[PDB]
């Protein structure tokens, strides 16, 4: 009996398979999370400005109030 | 660019075991001669072939 190496292919790996597929982002639809982390940005952030306002009226209030200084 | 370069040469690496498992040296072999080829393929390498290329 004559034994050699066999011929095996099975599945054939697949000739030429595109991996590179369109993920998470769409387009118009980042847009409006990205723009609107913006938006939410400046309305938390000046807010908290608004709330400063309150201690730097009393900070300056202190030098007023202190005449024996 | 550094990355590419060792992404490749992990699986570059393993073609060299078809190589030596194939002929004595790891690059350089005298395989391919005027009397077509010098040493058939061993048992092993025909599955690893279909193993490398899936």
């Amino acid at each position: 009996x004559x034994x050699x190496x066999x011929x095996x292919x099975x599945x054939x790996x697949x000739x030429x398979x595109x991996x590179x597929x369109x993920x998470x982002x769409x387009g118009y639809s980042m847009f409006a999370v990205g723009i609107g982390a913006l938006l939410f940005g400046y309305w938390s952030m000046m807010k908290w400005n608004r709330e400063r306002r309150r201690l730097q009226i009393e900070d300056f209030e202190a030098r007023i109030a202190l005449m024996p200084l | 660019a550094m990355t590419p370069f060792f992404w490749m040469f992990e699986e570059r690496e393993k073609m060299f075991e078809f190589y030596e498992r194939v002929s004595g040296a790891r690059m350089h072999a005298a395989y391919v001669r005027p009397g077509g080829v010098h040493q058939d393929l061993p048992l092993g390498l025909m599955d690893d072939i279909y193993e490398f290329s899936k």
